[PDB]
């Protein structure tokens, strides 16, 4: 509420599907990714429209709407 | 201009510096909700730059593909004189165009400092400092589209659909794109060309593919 579906592509061609809502923080979207891909949120970068989404911000703060495509890039930490 | 004057201007641009091709999945939506609002403004108080569109760069000898996933689109051949808002090799007004392809730049350089900047708001010097290669950078004038495509055009290698964001006026529509191998494309182009001639824009049918283009009588 308002639940939506987005897509997350890895750097090895894999496509992940998430059910999200625009109030979800980037912290929460990463926790969903941890559930399906086993990647701790401190080792995730989420890229959209040429910028890496920052923790604390939400989905609307980046104007991400239904069926947008994010890019997951792994990091060592931080 | 009449049909023959648009064709001659079309060919002249195609055989020299190139121009734009914009395929559409819904010609009726494109005609009713983009072209007509543009003409209403032009026949009224003046043409305005409210509607921006996605297009591909085409030029004689440039073996370029258009964006047509299901091989069933018609489209518009658009003059090179159209307002340009950004071009890349891979709900909009200018400013939203990325200056470089962030993900493409990263799989080339693997420089994790790329993620510290906004690709829609980065300086020329920082891109240089980041080492962003030229093939992943956007360009913002027509001559630099020509330069960026000069190497594939001369080699004759086939290249993937490119995208520019353009603001075309009714003046700038020079032809109707037809895919020769697709009955659906020909049916859509048939309706689009009729609707536009009835508005005063008699346009040639243009069969484009592989850096070559030829006018057609009907489709």
């Amino acid at each position: 509420l308002g639940s939506m579906q987005i897509f997350v592509k890895t750097l090895t061609g894999k496509t992940i599907t998430l059910e999200v809502e625009p109030s979800d923080t980037i912290e929460n979207v990463k926790a969903k990714i941890q559930d399906k891909e086993g990647i701790p949120p401190d080792q995730q970068r989420l890229i959209f429209a040429g910028k890496q989404l920052e923790d604390g911000r939400t989905l609307s703060d980046y104007n991400i709407q239904k069926e947008s495509t994010l890019h997951l890039v792994l990091r060592l930490r931080g | 201009s009449n049909r023959q004057e648009k064709l001659a201007q079309l060919m002249r641009q195609f055989e020299s510096g190139g121009l734009y091709l914009r395929t559409v999945s819904d010609h009726r939506d494109e005609f009713e909700n983009t072209f007509m609002p543009k003409l209403d403004a032009c026949l009224g108080h003046g043409c305005d730059e409210r509607y921006w569109s996605s297009a591909t760069f085409i030029q004689q000898g440039l073996n370029g593909k258009v964006h047509d996933p299901h091989a069933d689109r018609t489209g518009l051949i658009i003059s090179a004189d159209a307002r340009l808002g950004g071009f890349s090799t891979f709900q909009y007004f200018p400013g939203q165009f990325p200056k470089f392809d962030m993900m493409g730049a990263y799989q080339a350089t693997w420089n994790e400092d790329i993620f510290s900047v906004d690709a829609t708001a980065v300086s020329e010097q920082q891109m240089d400092e980041l080492g962003i290669p030229d093939e992943y950078r956007s360009v913002f004038d027509f001559d630099r589209i020509q330069e960026k495509m000069a190497q594939p055009r001369l080699a004759g290698r086939e290249v993937e659909p490119t995208e520019a964001k353009i603001c075309y006026q009714p003046k700038d529509v020079l032809g109707i794109y037809v895919d020769v191998d697709s009955p659906a494309s020909q049916s859509k182009a048939r309706e689009l060309q009729q609707a536009m001639r009835e508005q005063g824009f008699d346009l040639p049918f243009i069969a484009y593919r592989g850096g070559a283009a030829q006018e057609l009588a009907s489709v």
